[PDB]
C-alpha cells in the first residue's frame, strides 16, 4: 500500500529541481574562484582577499 | 556592493528568457486603503531599523518607538471608528 | 593555500595570519601593543615605522618557530582555512589538532 | 560637522572642528583663530589640495611642450 | 447605476441583468426564455403513456418525483 | 560569543596588516614626492614637502571620487 | 455591570480583546520587571 | 560610464513627466525617475536608502498616484552654468587621480567591525534626535485624519 | 521523397498529435440534463481530468466544445458566437439526443433540430442522456481522430 | 431595526455566563479549531483509497434491464 | 568630479520641478508630481552631501523629509480628489 | 525479456493505463482469453466492488 | 566573468521545471483529496502531462489582442514575470550556495512585492474592458493590505535576530526554529502569504473575472503566479523553519546535504497551500478586506510589540 506515493511524487521531483538549482551555482562558483562562496563579507574580508592574492602572485612569480 | 552586479546580470538575463518565452508561438474605499498603506508603510520603515539596534539602546529605544506606535495606533483608532475601512 | 613559499618565508597570507593569530596574541602582545600607542599619539606613517617593523619582524619570526614545530598539522591547518574562506566555526576538528601536538601557548 | 561618521566612527572631519569650537568658545578675542575655519572648510571641501594638485599637473603639462 | 449582464459550475442557463450601484444589486432580473421546448403543445398532440416521458424530462434532477 | 572569537582574532592581526600597508603608502607617497620635486625645480621653490594642511595633524590625501572603498 | 459589559466585548470582538492583551503583555514585561531584574542582578 | 547611464535615464523621464501628455505616461515615467534615482543611490554607497526609495517611493506613493489617474483617466480637460562650474579649477583633473589612484590609504582598524548604514542609522535616530523622530509621527496622524475628514462623507 | 525526411516528417506528427491529443481542454455548454451526467463524467468515479482534461470556462483558450443539452431558437446566436471566438484548432461533440438531430422536441416549434445546423459538429454521441461511460468513450472517440492528424505533412507537400 | 439592537444584547447575555464559556469561545475562534478539524477528515480522505474506474480497461457497472443500441 | 555630477544631477531635477510647477498651472496632477520631484532632488542632495562630507544628520533628515513629502502628496491628492467631484 | 517487454510492457512507460494494469495484474488472478487475444482477469477479494473485474485488450 | 550568466541560467530553468511539476503536483494532489485521481494518462504516472500542455499552448494558433499593442500590452506579463525571478535571486539554498549576498535582503524582498503589484495593476489596466480593470484594483488593494500584514511580521522575525541577510537568520534558526515559539506568528505569516498570491479561500477577484488574453500571455501570467508562490512558500521556509538545518541535531541527520532539507520543507509547505486549497470554500471582497484591516494588522503589530518586550527584559538579544 503505497498509493499516496502517486502524489508526492510529482511534487518531489519540485524538490530535486531546488537542490539541483542551488548546488548548480554552488559548484560553478567553486570552480570559478577555487573556493566555496563566502557569506558575509564585510570590507575586512574584501580586503583581505586582494592582499592574499596579490601577495601568493608574487610568492608563485618571484 | 559587487552583489548588485549579479542581481543586475540576472535582471538582464530574465528579461531575455522572459522574451524567448514570449516569441516562441510566432472609489473612495481603494483611495482610503492607498492613503492607509502609505501611513503604515512608513511604519515599517522606521521599525527596520529599530529592529536591528535593540541591543546599543536600552529601554530608551523600545520606549521612544512604542510611543511612536502609539500614536500611530489613535490614529489607527480614529479610522477604524470612523468606518474608513469598513469596506 | 600553501602557507611555505617554496622555502621557509611563512607568506602571511592572511589566512595563515588569522590561523595563528588564535596563536600570536600572547607571543608579540606587549611589544605589539607599543606599535598601537604611536598610533594613537599621531597617525603619521613616517613616524610611527619602527614599532611597525619591529612587529613584522616579531611575528615573522613567530611564523619561522611555528611553522616547523607543527609542520603537518599546521600545513592542513591552513588547508582548512583558505578553503572556509575564513569561518572558525569549520571544521573545529582541525583547530583541535593544532593544539596538541603544536605550541598551545 | 556633529561626530557620526558614516561607519560608527569619529568623522572624518571631526577633531579639525572640535579645535576650531575650542578656542572659538574659549578665547573670545576677535577672530584671532579663524585661522582654523580655513583649516576645517578645507577638510569638508579639501579646495586647497585639489587646487595644489592641480597645478603641480598644470605645471608638469607646460614643461612637455618644450 | 450600472447596467452588468451575468450570463455564466455549469449552474444552468440563465441570463441576469442587473440594475448595479457600486457593489449593491439594485435590481436583478433574469430572462429565462433561454431553454423552451413546448411541452405542453408535444403533450397534447401526444397522450398518456406516451406523454410520460415528457414529466420524466421536467426538472430534470429528481427525475422520480415527476412521473 | 562566536562572532566575539571572530573579532577578537581580526583584532590581535590587525598590526601586521597595519604595518605591511603603512610602508606600502610610505614608498608610494615618497614616490609621488620625489616625481613632484623632480617637476618643480625651476619654479619658485616652495617647500617640496608642503603640508598644505596646517596645524600638523596628518590627514591622508583623499582624493576624490568619493566613497573610493567600496567598488 | 462594567464586568458584564466587559464580557459581552470580548464574546463580540475577539481578536482586538486578544490583540490588545498581547499588546498589554508586551507594554507590562519591561516596565515593571526590567527594574526588578536589575535589583536581583545587583543584590546577587 | 552606468553613473552617466542612470542621470541621463532621470533627466530625460523627468523632462517627459513634465511634458509628455496622457497623464497616465507622466506617472510611469514618474516611477522610471524614481526606479532610476534609487538605483543611483545604490550607486553611491547607500544600500539602505536605495531600498527605502523603492518601498515607500515607488511602491507606496506612486500607486496612489496611478490609483488615482486612473479613475479620472477621461479627465484631459544649461550648458553655460554646465560650464561656469567645470571651469573653476577646484575639481580634479582626471589625470591627477590616476596615479594618485594607488596612493589611498587604508586604515585597517575602523573596519575591524562594519556598521551597515542601517544599523548606525538605527543607533543614531532613536537613542538620540528621538523629537525628530516623535514628530514625523505627528504629520503622518495629520496625513491620514486630513485624508478621512477631507474626502470620507 | 527523402524517405529518412518523410520518417521525420512522421515522427513530427506523431509528437504534435500526442501533445494535441493528451492536452485537451473542453468547453462545457450545459444546456439540459446532459450537463448533469457530464458532472457525473467530470465526477470521481469515471475521472476526466485523468485524461489531461480541464473544463476551461473561458472559449479564449479552449480546444473543444461539449454541446450537451437541447438547443433553443433563442439559443443558436449565443452558441455560435461563443463558437466564433474559440481559436483555430477546435472540435465539436454532440452529447444527448437533442444537441444532435433534433430528438424529442425534434418535433417541435422553438427548438434547433440538432446543433449540427450551427456549428460543424465533429462526433456526436448517442444517449437519452448519454451514460458517462459513453460521453468518456466520445471522448476517446475523439482522440482517436484527432490521433490520425499528419499535419506537418500536408505543410511540407502544400 | 431597534429589536436587532435589543436581539444582539441578550444572545450576547445569554452565551456570556460565566468566564470559562467566554474564554473557550474566544480561543475557539482564534485557534482554528474547525479549520483543523477540517482539514484532518480532508486528509484522512487523502490517504484513503480511491474510486477513478480506470474506464478503457474495467469499465462500470451494469443491469440486465439496460437500455442501449437496439 | 562625481560630488559636481551628483549636485548638478540634483540641481537639474529641481529646476525641471520648479519650471513644471510654474509652467503647467490648470494640470494638478502634473503639478503635484513636480512637487514630488523638487522633494525628490532636495533628498538625493541631502544623501549626496551625507556621504562627501562624513556626517551622518543628512540621513536622518533625509528620512524625515521622506515622511514629510508623503504626507503632503497624499492630502493633496486628497484635495484633489475632492475638487473633481462636482 | 526484450521480447514481451516490447511486447506488452515498455508501452507502459508512455501509456499510463497500461501501468495501472500492470499493477492490478501483479494482484491479478486470470479467468479467460479471448479470440481477438485479449486476457479478462479478475482480482476477486478485499480490493473493492467496482474494481476487480477488467480486461487487457491485447 | 562568464560564470554569472551560467549561475543565472541553472537558477532560471529548473525553476520553470519545478513550477510545472508544481501546476502538475497541485492537480494531483487536490484530486486525491478528492477521492479520484489526477492526470494519470499521458505520463507513466502523469509525468509527461505539464510537458503536453505546454505542446499544446505552443502550437495553438495566437490571437494578438487590439489594446496599445505594443510596449503596454506585450510588457506586463513580463514584468511581472521579471520581479518574480529577481525575487527569486537572493534565496539561500545551502552554507554558502546562494546568488547574492544582498546584505539587506528582507527590504529587497519586501520591495519586490510591492514592484509584483505594480505588475498585476498595469497588467489588468493595459487591456481595453473596464471590468478587468475594476478587478485589477481589487487585487491591488488586496495584495497591499497583506504585504503591511506581511511588513510588520518580518519586523518581529527580524527583532528576533539582528542582521538582515538570510544566511544569518537561518543561524539564528540553528540554534531553535523561530516556528517553535512564534507559532501564532507562523500562522498569521502563512494567512497573508495566501491573501498575497490570491490562492486558497481569497479568490473572489479571480472568481468574478471569471464570471464577468493571448494564449502565451494568459501562460505568462499563470506562470508568474504559481513562480510568486513557490517563492513565497520559500522565504517562509527560510525565516521561520530552519532553512536547510537538520532536526533534533543527531550526526546521521548531518548525512543529509542539507539543500535537501530546504526542499523537504518547501515541498511540505506547498503540499499545504494545496491542502488548505480544497477544504474551504472562498470569502468574499468586503469581508477580505475587513479581515484585511482589521484581524491581521492589529495581531501583527501586537505581536511586534510582545516579542520586542519579551526580548528586551531579559539578556536574550543579541
Ligand atoms: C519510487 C516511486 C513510487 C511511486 C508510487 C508508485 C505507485 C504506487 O505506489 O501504486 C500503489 C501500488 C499498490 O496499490 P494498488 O495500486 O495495488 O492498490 C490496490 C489496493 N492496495 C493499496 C491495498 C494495494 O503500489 C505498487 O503496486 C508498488 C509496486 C509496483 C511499483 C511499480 C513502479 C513502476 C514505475 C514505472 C516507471
Ligand atoms: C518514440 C517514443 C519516445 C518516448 C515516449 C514519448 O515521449 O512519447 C510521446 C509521444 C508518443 O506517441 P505515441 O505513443 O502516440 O506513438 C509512438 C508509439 N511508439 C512509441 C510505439 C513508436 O510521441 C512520440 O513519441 C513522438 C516521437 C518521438 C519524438
Ligand atoms: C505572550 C503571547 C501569548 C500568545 C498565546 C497565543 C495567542 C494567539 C493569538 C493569535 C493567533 C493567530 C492565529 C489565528 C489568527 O490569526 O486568527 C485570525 C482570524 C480569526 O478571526 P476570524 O475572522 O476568523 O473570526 C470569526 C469572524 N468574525 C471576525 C466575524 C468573528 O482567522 C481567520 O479569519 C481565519 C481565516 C481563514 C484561514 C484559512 C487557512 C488556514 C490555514 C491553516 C491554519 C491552521
Ligand atoms: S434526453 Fe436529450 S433533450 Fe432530454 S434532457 Fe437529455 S440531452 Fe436534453
Amino acid at each position: 500500500n503505497l498509493r499516496w506515493m502517486e502524489a508526492v511524487l510529482p511534487l518531489g521531483i519540485i524538490a530535486g529541481m531546488l537542490c539541483v538549482m542551488g548546488n548548480a551555482q554552488y559548484y560553478i562558483h567553486k570552480a570559478a574562484h577555487g573556493r566555496p562562496k563566502h557569506i558575509g563579507n564585510d570590507l575586512w574580508d574584501v580586503a583581505m582577499e586582494r592582499r592574499d592574492k596579490k601577495l601568493h602572485e608574487q610568492a608563485a612569480s618571484s | 556592493m559587487s552583489e548588485f552586479a549579479p542581481i543586475c546580470i540576472y535582471l538582464v538575463i530574465s528579461l531575455l528568457v522572459s522574451l524567448i518565452l514570449l516569441g516562441l508561438p510566432f472609489d473612495i474605499r481603494f483611495y482610503l486603503v492607498s492613503i492607509l498603506f502609505i501611513i503604515f508603510d512608513p511604519e515599517v520603515t522606521f521599525s527596520f531599523p529599530w529592529a536591528v539596534s535593540l541591543n546599543k539602546i536600552d529601554p530608551f529605544g523600545s520606549w521612544s518607538m512604542m510611543a511612536f506606535l502609539l500614536i500611530l495606533t489613535i490614529g489607527s483608532l480614529y479610522e477604524w471608528k470612523r468606518g474608513a475601512l469598513d469596506w | 593555500a600553501s602557507a611555505v613559499d617554496a622555502s621557509g618565508n611563512p607568506i602571511p597570507s592572511s589566512s595563515v595570519l588569522m590561523a595563528s593569530s588564535k596563536h600570536i596574541g600572547i607571543r608579540c602582545h606587549s611589544e605589539n601593543l607599543d606599535f598601537l600607542k604611536c598610533k594613537k599619539k599621531d597617525p603619521n606613517p613616517e613616524k610611527c615605522l619602527d614599532k611597525g617593523r619591529d612587529v613584522t619582524r616579531c611575528v615573522l619570526g613567530l611564523l619561522k618557530d611555528l611553522h616547523q614545530k607543527c609542520t603537518k598539522e599546521m600545513d592542513d591547518y591552513v588547508g582548512c582555512m583558505y578553503y572556509h574562506t575564513n569561518e572558525f566555526d569549520l571544521c573545529r576538528k582541525e583547530q583541535q589538532a593544532f593544539e596538541k601536538k603544536c605550541s598551545l601557548e | 560637522a556633529s561626530g557620526w561618521g558614516i561607519t560608527g566612527n569619529k568623522g572624518r572631519c571631526y577633531d579639525f572642528w572640535m579645535d576650531f569650537s575650542e578656542c572659538m568658545s574659549r578665547c573670545r578675542e576677535p577672530k584671532d583663530c579663524g585661522l582654523l575655519r580655513e583649516d576645517y572648510l578645507e577638510c569638508l571641501h579639501h579646495s586647497k589640495e585639489f587646487q595644489r594638485r592641480n597645478r603641480i599637473y598644470k605645471e608638469e603639462q607646460r614643461k612637455i611642450r618644450a | 447605476n450600472f447596467t452588468s449582464n451575468f450570463g455564466p459550475a455549469a449552474h444552468g442557463v440563465l441570463r441576469s441583468v442587473l440594475e448595479m450601484n457600486g457593489e449593491v444589486v439594485e435590481r436583478a432580473e433574469p430572462h429565462i426564455g433561454l431553454l423552451h421546448r413546448g411541452t405542453e403543445k408535444l403533450i397534447e398532440y401526444k397522450t398518456y403513456l406516451q406523454a410520460l416521458p415528457y414529466f420524466d424530462r421536467l426538472d430534470y434532477v429528481s427525475t422520480m418525483a415527476q412521473e | 560569543a562566536l562572532k566575539e572569537e571572530k573579532y577578537a582574532a581580526r583584532r590581535s592581526i590587525l598590526p601586521v596588516l597595519q604595518a605591511e600597508e603603512d610602508e606600502r603608502f610610505v614608498r608610494e607617497w615618497h614616490k609621488y614626492l620625489a616625481y613632484e620635486a623632480e617637476v618643480m625645480k625651476d619654479v619658485p621653490g616652495w617647500k617640496v614637502g608642503e603640508s598644505v594642511y596646517n596645524s600638523g595633524r596628518w590627514v591622508p590625501p583623499a582624493s576624490g571620487e568619493l566613497r573610493p572603498d567600496i567598488w | 455591570a462594567v464586568m458584564e459589559k466587559l464580557k459581552m466585548f470580548v464574546v463580540q470582538e475577539p481578536v482586538v480583546a486578544a490583540s490588545c492583551l498581547i499588546a498589554g503583555f508586551g507594554l507590562f514585561l519591561p516596565a515593571v520587571v526590567r527594574p526588578i531584574l536589575d535589583s536581583y542582578q545587583a543584590t546577587k | 560610464m552606468i553613473l552617466s547611464v542612470l542621470s541621463s535615464l532621470a533627466l530625460v523621464s523627468g523632462l517627459m513627466v513634465v511634458r509628455a501628455k496622457n497623464p497616465v505616461h507622466s506617472v510611469l515615467f514618474f516611477i522610471l525617475v524614481f526606479c532610476d534615482t534609487s538605483g543611483l543611490l545604490l550607486l553611491l554607497g547607500l544600500d539602505f536608502s536605495a531600498m527605502i526609495f523603492l518601498v515607500v517611493y515607488i511602491g507606496a506613493i506612486a500607486v496612489l498616484f496611478l490609483f488615482v489617474v486612473m479613475m479620472f483617466h477621461i479627465q484631459i480637460a544649461l550648458w553655460w552654468e554646465m560650464f561656469f562650474i567645470l571651469d573653476n579649477e577646484t575639481i580634479p583633473l582626471l589625470p591627477t587621480q590616476i596615479n594618485t589612484t594607488s596612493l589611498i590609504y587604508t586604515v585597517y582598524a575602523g573596519k575591524v567591525r562594519s556598521w551597515t548604514n542601517l544599523e548606525t542609522l538605527g543607533n543614531l535616530l532613536y537613542t538620540y534626535y528621538f523629537v525628530w523622530f516623535l514628530v514625523p509621527s505627528l504629520i503622518l496622524l495629520v496625513a491620514m485624519i486630513g485624508a478621512i475628514v477631507l474626502t470620507m462623507h | 521523397v527523402s524517405k529518412a525526411a518523410e520518417f521525420v516528417i512522421s515522427k513530427v506528427d506523431d509528437l504534435m498529435n500526442w501533445a494535441r491529443r493528451g492536452s485537451i481542454w473542453p468547453m462545457t455548454f450545459g444546456l439540459a440534463c446532459c450537463a448533469v451526467e457530464m458532472m457525473h463524467t467530470g465526477a470521481a468515479r469515471y475521472d476526466l481530468d485523468r485524461f489531461g482534461i480541464i473544463f476551461r470556462p473561458s472559449p479564449r483558450q479552449s480546444d473543444c466544445m461539449i454541446v450537451a443539452g437541447t438547443l433553443t431558437n433563442k439559443m443558436a446566436p449565443a452558441l455560435r458566437k461563443v463558437y466564433d471566438q474559440m481559436p483555430e484548432p477546435r472540435w465539436v461533440i454532440s452529447m444527448g439526443s437533442c444537441a444532435n438531430g433534433g430528438g424529442y422536441y425534434h418535433y417541435s416549434y422553438s427548438v434547433v433540430r440538432g446543433c449540427d445546423r450551427i456549428v460543424p459538429v465533429d462526433i456526436y454521441v448517442p444517449g437519452c442522456p448519454p451514460t458517462a461511460e459513453a460521453l468518456l468513450y466520445g471522448l476517446l472517440q475523439l482522440q482517436k481522430k484527432i490521433n490520425r492528424r499528419k499535419d506537418f505533412l500536408h505543410w511540407w507537400t502544400k | 431595526t431597534k429589536l436587532e439592537d435589543e436581539q444582539r444584547e441578550q444572545l450576547a447575555k445569554e452565551i456570556s455566563k460565566d468566564w470559562s464559556s467566554v474564554f473557550e469561545r474566544s480561543i475557539n475562534t482564534l485557534f482554528l479549531t474547525e479549520m483543523v478539524r477540517g482539514l484532518m477528515l480532508t486528509l484522512k480522505y487523502f490517504f484513503e483509497t480511491k474510486v477513478t474506474i480506470n474506464y478503457p480497461f474495467e469499465k462500470g457497472p451494469l443491469s440486465p434491464r439496460f437500455r442501449g443500441e437496439h | 568630479m562625481d560630488p559636481i555630477k551628483y549636485f548638478t544631477f540634483s540641481m537639474i531635477i529641481f529646476i525641471l520641478g520648479i519650471r513644471g510647477i510654474l509652467l503647467n498651472r490648470r494640470n494638478i496632477l502634473i503639478m503635484l508630481m513636480s512637487i514630488e520631484l523638487m522633494l525628490l532632488a532636495v533628498n538625493s542632495n541631502f544623501l549626496v552631501f551625507s556621504v562627501s562630507l562624513d556626517d551622518m544628520m543628512g540621513q536622518s533628515f533625509a528620512l524625515l523629509v521622506l515622511t514629510v513629502a508623503a504626507a503632503e502628496s497624499a492630502i493633496g491628492l486628497a484635495i484633489f480628489v475632492i475638487t473633481f467631484r462636482v | 525479456l526484450r521480447e514481451l517487454k516490447d511486447e506488452g510492457y515498455l508501452r507502459c512507460l508512455p501509456d499510463g493505463n497500461l501501468l495501472q494494469t500492470k499493477i492490478h495484474n501483479i494482484g491479478a488472478t486470470l479467468v479467460g482469453v479471448d479470440k481477438f487475444g485479449n486476457k479478462y482477469y479478475e482480482k476477486l477479494g478485499d480490493t473493492q466492488y467496482g474494481r476487480h473485474r477488467w480486461v487487457e485488450y491485447a | 566573468y562568464i560564470a554569472v550568466p551560467a549561475e543565472i541560467l541553472g537558477i532560471i530553468l529548473p525553476l520553470l521545471l519545478g513550477v510545472a511539476f508544481l501546476v502538475l503536483a497541485e492537480r494531483k494532489v487536490m484530486a486525491f483529496v478528492q477521492r479520484r485521481k489526477g492526470p494519470d494518462v499521458v505520463g507513466s504516472f502523469g509525468l509527461l502531462q505539464p510537458l503536453a500542455d505546454g505542446l499544446k499552448l505552443i502550437l495553438k494558433e495566437p490571437i494578438s489582442p487590439s489594446s496599445a499593442n505594443f510596449s503596454l500590452f506585450r510588457m506586463a506579463p513580463v514584468a511581472t514575470f521579471m520581479l518574480s525571478l529577481v525575487a527569486w535571486a537572493v534565496v539561500p539554498f545551502d552554507y554558502g550556495m546562494v546568488l547574492s549576498d544582498s546584505n539587506i535582503g528582507l527590504l529587497y524582498l519586501f520591495a519586490i512585492s510591492s514592484l509584483g503589484v505594480y505588475g498585476i495593476i498595469t497588467a489588468g489596466w493595459s487591456s481595453n474592458s473596464k471590468y478587468a480593470f475594476l478587478g485589477a484594483l481589487r487585487s491591488a488593494a488586496q495584495m497591499v493590505s497583506y504585504e503591511v500584514s506581511i511588513g510588520l511580521i518580518l519586523i518581529t522575525v527580524l527583532i528576533c535576530v539582528g542582521s538582515c541577510n538570510l544566511s544569518e537568520i537561518v543561524m539564528a534558526q540553528k540554534q531553535i526554529w523561530f516556528g517553535i515559539p512564534l507559532f501564532p506568528v507562523l500562522v498569521m505569516f502563512f494567512i497573508s502569504c495566501l491573501a498575497e498570491t490570491n490562492r486558497a479561500p481569497f479568490d473572489l477577484p479571480e472568481a468574478e473575472a471569471e464570471s464577468v488574453y493571448s494564449s502565451m500571455g494568459s501562460a505568462l501570467f499563470f506562470l508568474g503566479e504559481y513562480a510568486n508562490m513557490i517563492l513565497m512558500s520559500g522565504l517562509c521556509t527560510s525565516l521561520s523553519l530552519g532553512g536547510w538545518l537538520p532536526i533534533l541535531d543527531l550526526p546521521i541527520f548531518k548525512r543529509i546535504p542539507g539543500s535537501i532539507w530546504f526542499s523537504i520543507k518547501v515541498i511540505l509547505f506547498l503540499f499545504l497551500y494545496i491542502w488548505v486549497r480544497a477544504a474551504f470554500p472562498r470569502y468574499r471582497y468586503d469581508q477580505l478586506m475587513g479581515l484585511g484591516w482589521k484581524v491581521f494588522l492589529p495581531l501583527s503589530l501586537a505581536w511586534v510589540v510582545a516579542v520586542s518586550g519579551v526580548s528586551v527584559t531579559f539578556p536574550w538579544l543579541p
